[PDB]
Parts: C-alpha cells; structure tokens; sequence
C-alpha cells in the first residue's frame, strides 16, 4: 500500500466515531517516515485511553507487580487490596526462574490481603500488618516482602509507608511500600517507573556502604530482562562466553541480593528502555554507572549488541567478542538457511506493550520477512523515535490501537502473519490469519540470543506455514 | 548452542551442561541463596502438621486463593445474552485481565469494554467516563444491549450507577430505549459467582420490574433456567438438550455457549447466539423458574419470587444421579411433559456404567475444590460412586452451605472421613494433603502446583491432580466437557476411574518390580 | 500380613519384606535363573539395530499379532442385526473366546452360540449339530435370525453350510421361512475383518439375490451405510446423527449400538435395535451404497455392484476433516440434500480447535496400528495435524492398501519421515520404537507393554501409549468414544493435545530442577 | 426353597428345550443331599454339551495351554495353528509372576505360528522348525519350548512330535509336543489331563538320574495353584513359616527347573484335584511320593489344612504349625469382626470350572454367607462326590449350566450376590444382582490362605453392599 492508501484506510477507520473520539484517534495513528526524528511532529502517545473503545492496555499494578516487581524471586510480593488483581495475574506472565516454590521461592504464588467490606471502611493496615507476620512464620526462608498496591488503598486512605517501616524495624527485613494504584498513570507505563523508584528509594542503597564486594572491570547488570520462556538466560550466556560477569538480571530470576550488588557494577546494560531507562539513568546520576541501550533480537542485532557492548571495555573482550561470534555463526546461518525460503517475503503486523513492536524487526528482517505495521499499548514518543527509522517507508503505526481499529487494518491490509496478545490471539485465528503471541511467546522461547533465534524462526515457521490455514473455507462455498 | 534439526525451546535446553555450569555461577556469585540443606529442611516443615496447625491459624494472610472478584462474573453473564457487550464501569486494567482469564480457558475471544477512569475521576466522579464511554461503545462496536457493571474504584468513589446512565440517556449520549442494565459489583464482597447474580438480577429488574401488570404466571407455557456461572459448554448444551427431548418450552436465560464456540471460517464474530430481549421481557410469563446453581443465585431467587411470583422449586445442582432424577421429575411435574423413553435409557446407561466401574472406584479418597455448587454437585455424585471426599474445599462458600454439605455427608457412610472448609485457600489445601495424603484431587490448574509440591517429598507422596473446575489453563479444549445430568456423570465416571487406572499402571510399570500387577485386563 | 482397615490386594502386598524375602528364596532355590546381569545384557541387545534386522528377517514365527481371525468379525457382524443370534458351526472353545474378548472391550454381554462340533464329526461331518444346533437355538434363545459362521476345524473337515442348513429345514429342525444366512470364515485367511465382510456378504445375498426382479434403484430415496467392523459405539451414532441433522434418508446395515449398550435397569435384553430384515430386503431399492470402511469390504462391495447395480462411490473412511467434508459432500450428491448449518458450524469447530493447538501438535511423531481403514484415517488426520506418523503397522493390510497409503504420506511434507508396514506384529513395532524412537504410540492395549519395554531402558527413552483402537481392556468406557466425523477428529485432537501436555507437565514437575518450564497457562 | 420347589423350578426350566436337550439337560441338573456320596446317582457329568445352548465352557487348549503350561514362566508356549486362539487367551488369566517380560519370562506374550492356507494345504511342520529356529535367535535366554496344538494340526495331520524330537535333539533343548486341539475332548477338562502326561512324558524324568539337590524331610511341592492374582504366593509363605521348603509351584509363577526338581520332594500337596490329579497319581506310582488334597480358602479350612499337612511332618512342624494359625489368629479375626456384620445370611449362587464351586464354600460361610447354588463348567463325578458333603440340603446344583438355565435359576432364586466369569458379569449386573468374578478375581485376590482371606471379605463387601445397587430402578417407574 502507498502512503496515501494507509492515510485514506486511517480516515475510514475512524469514520464510525463519535467526534470526540475522532479527534483523539486520529492523533495516535500514522503513516511512517523514516526521515522524520522527532516523532512528536507525527504521533501523540502516552495519553489517556478513550472510554468504551476497547483498548488493549492494562493498569499501572500490572506494570509494578506483574512486569518488574513479581520476577523477583526469593522476595514474597503482596498483591494488596481485594481477591481480583492477583488472582488474574497469578502465574500468568512467563519470566522464569530457578528456586524451590513456596521454600525460598516465590514467583508463582499468589499472596493476597483479600481486601472485605470492613477493610474497605475501616482501611487495611492493622490486617496488613498481621499479614506480614503471618508470612514471616509461613515463609521464613523470604528475603524481604513487596506491599504491591491495588486500587483501593490510597483511595481509602491508607498509610503502607508507614507500615512498612515500622514493620521492617521490628523485623530487620526489608518491606517494600508500592504505590502502584490502578487508578494511577494511563497504562502499565506508570507502574514501572513507580516501581523503579520503589527499588531506588527501598532496596538499591542498602549496600551503600559495605565495601566487601570485590568487582571486576568486567562486571556488568543485564537490566530490563524479565527471562520470558528464558529469555535472559539466553542473553546471559553469550555476555559471559564475551568474559563478561553478569552481576544482576532485572528482573528475570532476579534475587533481591544481586539487585543490591548492582550499584557495583561497570555498565548497565538495558534491553527494555521503557521499563528501565528511570533506574538507569538514577544509577549513573548516583553512582557514575553508565548505561547503554542493547537488542539481542536475532543475529543481526545480536552481533551489532555483542560489537558495542565489547567495545566498552579492553581488547582481550574484543577478541572474546569475535569468537563468540565465530562460534555461533554456522549455528545461525543454519537457521536462516533451513527457514528463511519458507518466510521470505511475508509480511507481519504486531501490536505489543513497550519494547518489542520495534525490537523484533531485525529478526522478522533476517527470516527475510517484513514488518507492514507496528505499535504499541503504552509506549511514549522516546520510543517512537527509535521506531520510525526501523520501519519501512510508508508502514502503519498505531498508538494505544482500538480492538475495532486492529481488525480493521487487519481486514485491508492482510498481513500473513500477526504478533501481538493473548487478547487478539483467537480474533485473528478465527479470521484465518497465523498468529503467535508476542508477550507469552505462545508458550515457546526464548526469543533472545542466538539459541533463541532458532526457536524463533522455528515457531513463526509452525504457524505461519501450518496445514490448517488451508481449511478455514468448507468446499461445499 | 542449538542444533538446527532439532531445537530446543527452554525446555530440554537450559539443561545442557553450558547453561547449568552458567546457572551454578550465578547462584554462587550473586544470589546469596540459603543453602540447599537449610531449603529441604524447611521444605519438609511445610509437610508437618506442626506447619498445618499454624496455616489454619491465619487471619490476614491469603495465599493461592480459589476464587475471584465480581465483575468477572458479572461479565460471563453478560456475555450470555443477544449482541451484548459487558461494560465494566471503573479502571482498564481490571477489563484486560477478566478478557484474559477468559480467552486462556475458553480458548476464544472475549469482548468487554471499560470507561476507562483514571485519578482524575476522584474529584467529581465517572459521569463523564460513563457518558463517553457508552456513546463511544454503541457506535464503535454496535451492540443491541450494553449490561454496566463496576470495579473497585468506582465502588470505593461511590459512583452511581443508575444515576449516571439516566444523565447519560438525558443528555443524548445514548438513546432513551436503548438498554443499559447495571449492577453494582464491588470485588471486596463475595466473590465471581456474587457478581454473576447481582449483573443477572440487574438485567431482570430492567426488562420486567416496569412492565409487570400484563403479566400471567404461566402464560407462555415455558420454564425459566438460570445456569449462574458456568464455564463448560456441555453445561448449556445438556440443559438445552434434556429439556428440548422431553419436549419442554423453555427459556435460557444468560446463555453464552454459542459466542464462546464461533467457527474458524475465515471472519471474528464480536456476537453470536444468545438470550434475546424478547425472552428477559416475556419471562415472568412462564410457568416458573428453576435455578440450576442456587446457592450463588440467592438475588436473583428473591427477585424471582418477589417480583415474578415464581414459586422456584428446591432443587439442587443437576450433578449426579439422584440430583438429575430430581431436576427431571420437577420439570415433568412443572410443564405436564413425561420423562421420555430416551432420558429412560441414558439413565440406565449411567447406572451400567457406575456397576461396571465401581470396583476401582469403591473407597478411593479425593480432595477437591470448586465453587459451591459444582463442589456440593461433586461430593453427591462421588458418595453415590462410593468414593469418599474426604477435603472438601470451598474458598467462597458459606456457614449455610457448609451445614447443608455437612448434612449430605451425613447421609452415607461414604461421608465418615470427610471435612467440608469455608474460607480456606490453595495453601491450606496443600497442608491437608500432605497430613491426610488422598489418592487424588479434583481442581483447577492451580492444583498442579500441589501435585507438584507432593512429588517432591516423594514419589509415594504424589497426589494427582484431575482437572475439573475453573479455570484448566494447562489443557486443551476441557471447556468442551460436561459436568451436568446423566451425561455429565458418565464424563466424571470415566474421567474418576481412569485416572485410578493410569496410576494404577504407572505404579505397575516397573520390569521385574512391580509388574506383576501390570495387568491387560482391568 | 494384613492391616484390617488397609487391606493390600497384590499390588503393593508382594513389595512387604516377607515376601520379597520369600520371592527371593524361591528363585535362589529352585528357578535356576539366568543371572541379572545377563538378563541385562540381553534386554540391552533386544532394543538394538543389530537386534531390529533380525527380528524383520523372521519369516515362521509370530510375535504379539495385531490381528485377531474371521469368525470374530462375523459374530460383531451378526449382532447389529434385529433379534439375530451369532452362531458359530466348530469348535465350542472358539465362542467362548469370542465372548470374552468382546465382553471385556464392551463390558457388555455378548451372545453367541456354537454347535459344539468333537472328534467324532471328522468321521461323519457336522450336519447332525447343525440340525440339534438351529433347532435348540431357535427355541431356546427366540431369536429372529440365525447367523451362521465357520471355525476352523469345520473349515478344515469341509463342512457345506449351505447344504447342511438346507437339509435342517428339510428335514424340520427349523421353519423354511426361518432367516438362516451364512458364511465360511476360515480364521487361517486374511483376518477379522475378512469374517465380517463374509458374514454381511452372506446375510445381503440371503436377503436379496433371488427376489431382484422388483427392484429398481433409487426407489426408496436411502442410502445404504455399512460401516464394517467398529467397536466404537460412538462411530455409529455420529453417522445416524449427520445423516439424520443433513435430512438424508438411510438404513445403517449391521448396527449394534443398542445391543452393545443396554441401560442396567433390572433386566437383561438378550436382543436389542439393530437391521431389521425389512432393511435388507429393502437395500436394493436404495439410490446407492456406502461403505464406511472398504479396505475389508471388498466381497460386499462386488455384491453390491453385481447384483445390486449401486454404483458404490470411491470414498475413504469418514475420517479427519477433508475424508469428513469429502463424506458429506458425496452423501449430498446422492442424496440431493444440502450440507446444513449445522454441519457446517460443526466443521468450523474443529478447524477452531486445530488453530487453537497446533503449535503444541506441531512435528509430534507417532507410532500407531490398527485395522487397515482406522490406519489410513489416523494417518491422514495425522497429516492434517501437522504431525509425523513415523510408524505405521497393519498387520492385517495389504500390497494395495500400502500403496494407498504411501501415496497419501506423498502428498504431505508431514509424510516424509513415514514407513509403512504390513505383515509385521507388536514385537516388529517394539523394535522400531526402540531404534527410531517416536513421542508417542497409537495403538491398542496390547501396546502398554512396549511402554512397559521402554521405561525400563530408561525414563527418557519411554514411548507413552494412547490407546485408540480394539481391543481397549485396561481403560473404562473408551469404547463409547467417537473417531469418525468431525465429532470424532474433535475428540482424538483433543486426547493427542492433552497426551502431549501431560507428558510435558511429568517432565517439568522436578522442583528447582525442570519446573521452570512447569507453566500454568499452556 | 424347599426340595419340591427346586425340582419343580428344573422342570419348568427344562420345558423350553426340544425333547433331545431337555433329556439330556435334566440329568446335569440336581438338588442337593448331604447324605449322598456316589454322585453317580444324582448327576452326570463330563458329557458332550449340546448343540446351540450357550454352554458357558471352553476347550482342551484353553485347559492345556491357557491353565497348565501357559503360566511356565521361563517357557516359550507357541499357539500352533491360525491366529485367534493365541491372541483371544493372550494375558487373559492373571497367573502371575516374577521375571523380565521378553527377555527372561514370557507368559503374557502371545508366541504363534499364524497358519495360513498355504499351512493347512501342506503342513505345519516346516513351519514350525523355521520358528523354533527363530525363536532361539530372537529369545536366547527361554529354557525350554511347548508347542500347543490348535483345532488343524491333527485334523492336516501334521507330526509335531518328530519336530519336536529332531529339533530338541538338534538344539539340546526341552521342546515339548503338546496334542490339546480343541477338538479333543468336551471341554476344558481333557486338556488338563493331555497337558499333565505332556509333563510327565518330556520334562518330569529329565533329572531322574541325578542326585546333586540337597534334599531335606521337610520338602513339598505345590501342586494346582495358578498362582491367580499372587494366589500361591500367599500360600507359599504359610507352608514356608511352618517350616516347609516349597521346591515347586505348579503352575502358577513356575519355572522348568522348579518342575523338573518336584520328583524329589516328600510330599505333593494338591490344591486343583482336578487339573493336577493325573500327575499327582504320576508321581506317587513312579517315585513313591504321597499327595493329599488340601484348601486354603478362608481361615477355617486354611487351618484345617495347615493342620493336616504338619501332621505329615514331625513334631517341630506342627508346633510351627500353632505358632502360624496363632500369628494368624488376630488378622483374620478382625477381618471377620468388620465384614461378617456386613455380610451375615447374604446368599451366593456360584458358577465356575472345576474346582471353586466347592472349595470357596468354606469362605463364604466364614463370612456368615450361604451357597444356596452351585456348579462347574467341566467337573468330573468324583468332583461332585466331594461337592455334595460341602453345600447345603435342598440346594442346586448344575453341571455345563446353559445360559438359559442360569438366568432362569437366578430369576426364581434371588441371590444377593453371584460368582462366575466374565461372560456371566454383565447379564447378572443388568439384573441388579451384585456380581463378583470367580476366576480373575475381578483384577483383585489374593483369595488364598489368611492374607487372601482380607481381599476376598473386602471384595464381597465392596460389591454386594454397593450403592450402586439401590439405583437401577427409576424413581418415576
Ligand atoms: S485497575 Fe482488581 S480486578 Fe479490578 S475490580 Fe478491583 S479486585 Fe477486581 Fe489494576 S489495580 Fe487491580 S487490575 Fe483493576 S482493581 Fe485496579
Ligand atoms: S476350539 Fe482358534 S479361535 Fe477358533 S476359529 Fe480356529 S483360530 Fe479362531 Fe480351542 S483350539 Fe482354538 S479356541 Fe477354538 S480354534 Fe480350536
Ligand atoms: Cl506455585
Ligand atoms: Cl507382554
Ligand atoms: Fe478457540
Ligand atoms: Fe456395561
């Protein structure tokens, strides 16, 4: 399609709005050029969702305690307020750890406070603090507890700080007061950067002053990695076949130690900017850390991120660089050569949260297939700068896009294959488009590094080329 | 390292040796872990009853509860009903989870909308949100119906409902007749299956409350169904059914079994199926109203009886023999129709069944959990195969329905080792089945954590988990299933004693062992 | 020793000390047994390459067949039809053979009779028990129709059936008019099946070859289906139901599911449903013949074109989703009746299903066995699944049907790692799971002990079964289940999906050591 | 019932059947008196069974092949001729025992030759030293080879004893030529008797010659025990605390060693008379050695009979001997103390093969229950003899049982529970009369000697007391 094409599909779509809503729409929607750099000339984002419109976004908890928060694994997160937001989080985002569930472990549980009626009226801190007593009998082996707050507690009035501190006195433990109210922000989006100034303002200093911990030049923190199917840990391998130290992963099989020992490090090094840019940036004001931007999305990203990341450091990582390089190559190679002639040419449209509807392009680019459209639920106009010139020229963008807008692109543009939610998943099938789940992975992965890339290539290959698409249409018309 | 012809995704991978030496390293640098000693000995003190005693002990603390919150069930039974979208007045966030918990068990989309309130509404309240929102989601998405419900905020801010969509209706944001029934659904009272009553009742009052002096109890020769909160399709369709064999005239209201089971064709339907406007209006016309969940419809009942003046029968749940042959006899006895020779038969099929399974049955020990109905269903049915309950687990049960339990144990000998609980969670269940180890578990996904959590204290420890109940995320197409009527029994029956008989084999697997007892024939 | 209120039956008495203390002893004493550490060494040897080349030389002996003999199928055959009693002329050890292996699949009663030949008939044949035989069973059993079929000692004397019924009449032993057709089923031909393509092929020419002066196709407006052997009750109600919901009109020739399926009600039916003889009398005068199964139907399918001029279309096995659209597709041709709404929706489900879990079926590969039909179905639907049928056993098929099926393992790239064989047992198939190991095993109860096999190499090297086929004797109630139609790829989709996630949950169950894969949501 | 009412119940019965088959069938059918012992008298037995009247029994392979030589453990059996006869009777009796399936033991297996036309045409008997060869490449490890006789091989007049011969001779291997076609014979029974002079005549005189056993006074052999569902097992062990040295299981769990040393032995001791009698007989003429018949069902003739086998022994046997029953003692009392309540004037109607129908009586009884009708499949008159002392006056009895006749009997009778096979289960469970397997065990036993007796309380009480029962009729018929 030509620009003027997506520009007349774009004032199609948004002809079934009440005018309010049209003019809000019509803001968060363009047309690609990569030529432009301040993308605040072309799209609007990080605004409020319009109401009744079906967005695809989430709440500023999901963004505390489902995305940074909840990895961590030998700390026991709260989920403050009633039965529902836990509940429906419980074990559902896949950021993967090794520990002993419900011993020193904690991931997959879901710890509540189960807010009543009297609660609601009278406030929850008395039951919050008989709750962090009875988790301290039932799970002594927890290193420290988060209060993740749900809707209801600062509408109440409640007062968790101070719970916290008093509670964390008594029991020289760490407990973390989480302001991360559903209410609050627009999106998930809030919720992480409430979240990184809970770890700064709670955690990350606690070590400030000890002086044991003997660091290398080489030390380094994989920061904004939440090990989704493993995805970190697939990432990890190769900085240290580099002879780097991976001190700490935040948060993917994170412990709260190795988020403590991070202020130690020589470079952060950051995959998801949306997430973590805020505590990056607080560590290199604070502690003089710097922080670079990386993508471990397929070889080609994956070797551009291994040659700027050695480049940081000595010759000697350099040339470890190069090997891990050379090592991995046929490997690759092998996967492109087996999966790009079942791929090439196909075209893909995503819709995913912060990160992802820009940093897969590279890998869709090495399965010799193209990316036709792209956004994302909360991003902000930072990340569509880094987006516009990884798109085409002429490709749709979409901002906080309507479940009626999704489909409706979809319709005209016929994409071959679509990435995106678990919300979209089952539209999209019924509709005879291959999909596959960009948040979960579809139960696959990981995606990153090398050995991802290969389950990569192979999943979109299953799907996009799988016997059923042929059989939607009974032949009998 | 992969090698190209076969991949591995996480797992076998992280098992090679690179990853596991890589995995060892960073535990000893950088997670300060407790040592695996210190990790088995506290794991063995959450077998103990030492660590039980304490457990139940709990007063604040909730972990791994077996329930959820309102408006997801104020959703389902919204989603039963012709071209409706479910409106959850409040926060967004709540919406993208209650579609979510959906789509992973009924494997489908699921629609609803929010009016997206943010702090902002703190101040002076969600009118605006509503009056936007309901304009914003008539026109984009083109429902008939549009059925409110509410989240935690709004409840907490104390928006009102009705006075919000009559400003709405007011000042033409959405038509006068247009229909907005509501209910209010606050997550901090009951639970899912409370919302499910209190969105049912709401949309009851809309089309009838008005309109009831042209109405005749009788008139339309029909008997109502209310299913509450259901989430097998077998359920709907077995209702249906049964009903449509013994040539009754029947109304299914809140029916989603057709939107939650659309064709792959080649288009998405937003709406399909579905009890229609026409059937909510000329409802307390019927002869009466049978309420197939009654111990989470107790609203909906006093509305019913109040208002429609339907003399609703005490029936229990359709699980079950004895409690099918209840249903179909008040039926026959409501409508004029006579049990029919094919229901005859299907029963006499079931009862086959039960004497030729019962000696692998008989004395086989389960814990289970469940919402109160499907859980007092499930105990009759197992009494009745002479299986004993002996943990029976309702997280959002009550001291009524706990005493009714209590009354059905007493009932049969099979009852003796049982103990019915009421606000316990998934982690005082864990305790009971280490401390009075049962054969298996009936539950949800959330039980193979148990399962899990029992293997590793030892093979001789493990209780399996056999999946019924809400939600099964980690299997395929379960939603398909039936739990009601003679059908529903016979899918238990077999589901029960095949799981016995692949333990059974698996324990008798071993070469010069144990298979001596590894049977062709059982 | 016993504990009186947890009394061990075998397993897991045997595993007390005493015992193994007393087992031990025995063998020690007395056996003379090979030492442990050969018997190793040759288990090792028989799971091996060098091991599989000899076991594919075998030319005499047999191994674990997958293949029973003809009188079986003639006796399955015989029960579908009104008030008929299976009769066997022989040998007596023979029925109660055939009795118990089908009470045992069914766990149903399964009447039969023999005549109840000895030695003493090799002098002087076995007319004088066909004439006591026809007469006792007549009057004692009141059945309908005598089917007659042949054990081998009766083939091998050379007993004429015909001649020997024909002069029971003659000589008044049974009425003229009394229904007596007949078939031999030598059990050293072809198989089972073949027994049952005899049998109808007998009981149609009796009904039908003399009266052809009448007849005129297309008259009645059916279809005849003839569905072969099938011990899936399921499979003959899912046929009745689409022909019934397409407004087709037919006559299912050899129908068992009643008699196979009695309610326990407090009576025992000797005879129930089945073909009546005004079906057969009648077939001729159909538009055409259907056979659901016409790899082992190729007598009648002769019969029926010869005599009764139907022009027998070339359809496969109403299996999977194209064999299922091809079915109906032609049922509307003959017919003249649209593929309904329903049928359609029906389809489309299936297709939602096969999106919904593909990615988990994706390059599963599997051995399987069966019958010659069932074989070529599963392979098919295999193929629609995306999955590679790696082994494929008939013990009982033929040059052509492998042909066929080659040809059908060509036309899919899911094809390419297949091989089919034919003339080879369970202990062939053991060999080929052992050397080309495969995720999992189709196949019927006879199969647990090759799983049995590959556990003891080693848990990584076990082949779990999923038991679809005949005889099922180590499950309850499978029998029921469906295969055909879409109904029947619904359910067999469903059990391979969740076969494939059961076993995915076993080997990430390893606290701390696989569980990270251990996902809720799958 | 009193007599009168039972002889009048075989009338009525008997009045369906053509004049030939009522003749016959009224002299297999009769009403008990204790004070009779020639059966001969009141009964015949072990006839032809007529023609077209669903005799419940088998043949001479099922007897040879299925009970006698089928349980070897260590034995290849071949099912020589077509295919059914092998593959109906594969795994189908529990004759349980110890070994490596396929490698060292093979009694579930079905080994055939799978005659073709070709076979029956020409001959077998090429065919048959082809598949012994086959078998010693593919199964090293088997001790010895039977070859069991299906319907053709005498009827094609083929000679499996000069292959047996030549290839025993040819390999220096047992290879046994068993003659049980099915033809043979009436029933089941013939084959016990061709498979005993089949021991006798190839495998019992191998060690003849040979002194080397260490042979003590206290040596017994088992004999007729089929070790059904781990029944021997359960009475070795008593035998053995006595302080008895069981050198042999026949067949049950038994080795061809095991067979070959029971000519040393002191004394047989014989469970199944009726299978077993032959060798027994065998043994006493040719190696001096005593047998006497023995019953360990429930504990009264459990104790009765470990009583009466110390009392062949000397004084240190039979004090073991009251040190067992008082071990015992306890265990089954209690069982007693729980079912018998449960159980007490529960009437049973039996129906089995050759020797339960008597021998269980005693259990029953120790359960408070009555016989009030009992029958074999395939007894002779000297089994009757021994019956009529053990059931009731004025009970039935009945010999080859037509289907007809049991259904009638049970009709008018009303038994609270029957026990038979399982083409007798599911009529009697349609009828809602509680059914309990006699030969398998209903996939549960052991029934033999006091740790059976527990299983057998359990099961009666598990079935007759069902719930299940209360329900076949419909509340609204
Ligand atoms: S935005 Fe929670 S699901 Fe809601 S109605 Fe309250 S219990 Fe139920 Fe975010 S923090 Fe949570 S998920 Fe919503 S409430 Fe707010
Ligand atoms: S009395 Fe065998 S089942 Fe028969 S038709 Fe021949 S193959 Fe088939 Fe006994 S020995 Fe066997 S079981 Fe019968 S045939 Fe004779
Ligand atoms: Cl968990
Ligand atoms: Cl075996
Ligand atoms: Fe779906
Ligand atoms: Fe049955």
């Amino acid at each position: 399609m030509s620009r003027e094409e997506v520009e007349s599909l774009i004032q199609e779509v948004l002809e079934v709005y009440p005018e309010k809503a049209r003019k809000d729409r019509n803001k968060h929607l363009a047309v690609n050029d990569p030529a432009v750099t301040q993308s605040k000339k072309c799209i609007i984002s990080n605004k409020k969702s319009q109401p009744g419109l079906m967005t695809i976004r989430g709440c500023a908890y999901a963004g505390s305690k489902g995305v940074v928060w909840g990895p961590i694994k030998d700390m026991i997160h709260i989920s403050h307020g009633p039965v529902g937001c836990g509940q429906y989080s419980r074990a559902g985002r896949r950021n993967y750890y090794i520990g002993t569930t419900g011993v020193n472990a904690f991931v997959t549980m879901n710890f509540t406070s189960d807010f009543q009626e009297k609660d609601i009226v009278f406030g929850g801190d008395k039951k919050l603090a008989k709750l962090i007593d009875e988790v301290e009998t039932l799970f002594p082996l927890n290193k420290g507890i988060s209060v993740q707050s749900e809707c209801p507690i600062g509408l109440i009035g409640d007062d968790i700080e101070s719970v916290s501190k008093v509670k964390g006195a008594e029991l020289s433990k760490t407990i973390v007061p989480v302001r991360c109210e559903g209410f609050r922000g627009v999106s998930q989006s809030l919720g992480h950067h409430i979240a990184n100034d809970a770890v700064r303002d709670w955690v990350l200093g606690k070590r400030d002053e000890d002086t044991t911990f003997a660091s290398t030049p080489y030390d380094v923190a994989i920061i904004g990695d939440y090990n989704i199917g493993g995805d970190a840990w697939s990432s990890r391998i190769l900085l240290e076949e580099m002879g780097l130290r991976c001190v700490a992963q935040w948060s993917g099989d994170g412990s709260i130690s190795e988020i403590e020992l991070t202020p130690k490090v020589k470079l952060n090094l950051v995959h998801c900017y949306r997430s973590m840019n805020y505590i990056s940036r607080h560590m290199e004001e604070k502690y003089g850390i710097p922080w670079m931007e990386y993508n471990f999305f397929g070889p080609t990203k994956t070797i551009e991120s291994l040659r700027a990341i050695a480049a940081k450091f000595d010759e000697s990582i350099q040339k470890k660089c190069e090997e891990v390089i050379a090592k991995y190559k046929p490997e690759w190679e092998a996967v492109v050569a087996k999966y790009r002639p079942r791929l090439e040419g196909k075209r893909v449209m995503l819709y995913i949260g912060g990160l992802r509807p820009r940093h897969v392009i590279g890998a869709y680019e090495d399965l010799g297939m193209e990316v036709v459209g792209t956004g994302y639920e909360f991003a902000h106009n930072d990340d569509y700068d880094r987006t516009m010139k990884e798109m085409g020229d002429s490709t749709l963008l979409y901002d906080d896009v309507t479940g009626y807008e999704f489909e409706e692109f979809v319709k005209r543009i016929k994409p071959d294959l679509i990435g995106s939610g678990i919300k979209e998943k089952f539209i999209f099938q019924k509709m005879g488009i291959p999909f596959r789940q960009m948040h979960s992975w579809d139960y696959s992965g990981p995606y990153h590094g090398f050995d991802g890339f290969a389950i990569f290539a192979r999943d979109m290959d299953m799907t996009l080329n799988n016997p059923c698409w042929k059989k939607l249409q009974a032949p009998w018309e | 390292s992969q090698q190209v012809d076969k991949i591995k995704a996480s797992y076998p991978l992280f098992l090679d040796q690179d990853y596991k030496d890589m995995l060892a390293k960073k535990r000893d640098g950088f997670e300060e872990k407790y040592p695996q000693d210190k990790i088995d000995e506290v794991f063995q003190w959450t077998t103990t009853k030492e660590y039980q005693e304490l457990n139940f002990q709990r007063e604040a603390l909730t972990v791994n509860p077996a329930k959820a919150c309102q408006p997801l069930g104020a959703v389902l039974c919204a989603l039963g009903f012709e071209k409706t979208m479910p409106y959850v007045h409040g926060s967004q966030g709540c919406v993208a989870y209650f579609r979510s918990y959906f789509n992973r068990h009924f494997r489908e989309p699921v629609s609803c909308v929010s009016d997206s309130m943010t702090e902002d509404a703190a101040v002076f309240g969600g009118q605006q949100n509503m009056k936007d929102g309901l304009q914003n989601c008539k026109a984009t998405y083109k429902p008939d119906m549009i059925a409110v419900s509410t989240t935690c905020m709004a409840e907490v801010i104390g928006d009102d409902l009705n006075a919000f969509i009559n400003n709405s209706k007011k000042e033409g944001f959405i038509p006068d007749e247009f229909p907005v029934p509501f209910a209010h659904t606050p997550s901090f009272v009951g639970s899912h299956v409370t919302g499910w009553d209190n969105m049912f009742e709401g949309i009851a009052r809309y089309f009838t409350l008005k309109s009831m002096d042209d109405k005749v109890v009788g008139s339309n020769k029909k008997i109502n169904i209310v299913p509450g909160f259901e989430t097998y399709l077998g359920n709907f369709r077995v209702i249906k059914r049964m009903l449509s064999e013994m040539g009754v005239g029947y109304s299914l209201l809140s029916d989603p079994e057709e939107v939650l089971d659309t064709p792959a064709d080649g288009q998405f339907r937003m709406y399909a199926g579905g009890t229609t406007q026409e059937e909510m209006k000329d409802a307390p016309n019927a002869l009466n109203t049978v309420l197939l969940q009654p111990w989470h419809l107790e609203k909906t009942k006093k509305f019913v009886e109040g208002t429609w003046k339907h003399e609703v029968p005490k029936l229990n749940i359709p699980m079950g023999l004895d409690w099918t042959d209840e249903f179909l006899m008040k039926v026959s006895e409501i409508s004029g129709q006579p049990i029919p020779a094919s229901l005859t038969k299907e029963r006499g099929r079931l009862v086959d069944m039960m004497t030729d399974s019962h000696t692998w049955l008989h004395g086989k020990r389960f814990a289970l959990w469940g919402d109160p109905d499907f859980v007092m269903g499930l105990v009759k049915f197992l009494l009745e195969l002479g299986c004993e309950p002996v943990h029976i687990l309702c997280h959002n049960g009550n001291k009524r329905w706990k005493k009714a339990v209590d009354a059905i144990l007493a009932a049969s000998p099979y009852g003796k080792n049982a103990t019915v609980y009421i606000g316990k969670d998934l982690w005082h269940l864990r305790s009971l089945v280490f401390t009075d180890k049962p054969d298996f578990m009936i539950g949800n996904s959330y039980g193979k954590f148990i399962q899990r959590d029992t293997l590793h204290k030892g093979k001789e420890f493990e209780v399996p988990l056999i999946r019924i109940g809400f939600p099964i995320f980690d299997r395929h197409h379960l939603h398909r299933s039936t739990t009601l009527g003679y059908e529903g029994a016979m899918q238990i029956l077999t589901t029960l004693v095949n799981s016995i008989l692949e333990r059974l084999d698996e324990e008798t697997r071993g070469m010069q062992a144990t298979d001596y007892n590894h049977d062709l024939v059982r």
